[PDB]
């Protein structure tokens, strides 16, 4: 929401300059953990503890790849410990490579608003901390417009569902996206019986408004 | 439940507005989880409240016209009509019991 409720830039952890080792293939679909096939695009979201979120997205037809990571903070190339301390300023986020010809940014936004609670401030579900905050990180002006309008509409939907809470979602231009450790990539596919947050307040974002 | 009406846009004015008795209109979509969630509850209500009330679904993908005419702002929305005008509204998913709409 406002950068003041994070760690201050002067207090953020210094991090390192060498990037996290990333596996070559996605653990579920065998696609490239990094490449973006011609005509495809990236979306970046934060919806809370990021295991369940990554699974939520790689199951959508049209998503080429997903990846768990850390973004929106100050610390370069953080570790899970560091992010969990709160002293990185990052949010646990997920990086999505999708084909606009099969799934559109508007639909990804619908998924976003439906599968977490965007009005919980510095927590999501039972997980407390700024690393669990709600955020949308546009990479293009078209996404910036689409995401901000969707925030408008979904706040209205919340009011219609007789919910007086105000959306705490951050929307900022995307900064470097740091991949999480290899253990977290496709975590719930490697560990089927692990933790996936309950999501959503029970309302969906109707189309085109 | 073979007691629920599936609507279309032009089908709306005839089937719910100029219709006698109480009609409950489900504004649903296949891609909205809470829609899928409350649908079986609507089946059981179509059974248990027959003769007091008719429920009727409306796919907002297959019928994008009539949902805007009533200013729905979230999905799902339940709209209870009594004689052409809208009596009650309820937005969002809700439980078995929470369907204690007025009468
Ligand atoms: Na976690």
């Amino acid at each position: 929401f406002d950068k003041k409720h994070l760690v201050s830039p002067a207090d953020a952890l210094p991090g390192r300059n060498t990037p996290m080792p990333v596996a070559t293939l996605h653990a579920v679909n065998g696609h490239s953990m990094t490449n973006v096939p011609d005509g495809m695009e990236i979306a970046i979201f934060a919806m809370g503890a990021f295991w369940g979120v990554e699974r939520l997205f790689w199951q959508l037809p049209g998503v080429y790849s997903t990846a768990a990571g850390y973004t929106g903070g100050y610390t370069p190339n953080p570790t899970y410990r560091e992010v969990a301390s709160g002293d990185t300023g990052h949010a646990e986020a997920v990086r999505i490579v999708y084909d606009p010809s099969v799934i559109s940014y508007e639909q990804l936004l619908q998924v976003f608003w439906e599968n977490h609670d965007p009005a919980q401030g510095m927590r999501q579900g039972n997980d407390h901390g700024t690393q669990y905050r709600s955020a949308i990180y546009p990479l293009t002006p078209e996404q910036d417009a689409a995401a901000r309008a969707s925030l408008e509409r979904f706040q209205a939907a919340m009011l219609a569902a007789d919910d007086d809470r105000h959306i705490t979602t951050e929307i900022a231009n995307a900064t470097p996206f740091y991949y999480a450790e290899d253990d977290h990539q496709q975590y719930l596919h490697k560990n089927p019986y692990g933790y996936a947050g309950i999501g959503g307040i029970g309302v969906c974002l109707p189309p085109e408004a | 439940s073979d007691k629920i009406i599936h609507l279309t846009d032009d089908s709306f004015d005839t089937d719910v507005l100029k219709a006698d008795g109480a009609i409950l209109v489900d504004f649903w979509a296949e891609w909205c989880g809470p829609s899928k969630m409350i649908a079986p509850i609507l089946d059981e209500i179509a059974d248990e409240y027959q003769g007091k009330l008719t429920v009727a679904k409306l796919n907002i993908d297959q019928n994008p016209g009539t949902a805007p005419k009533y200013g729905i702002r979230g999905i799902p929305t339940l709209l209870l009509f009594k004689n052409g005008e809208v009596a009650a509204t309820k937005v969002g998913a809700l439980s078995k019991g929470q369907l204690k709409e007025f009468l």
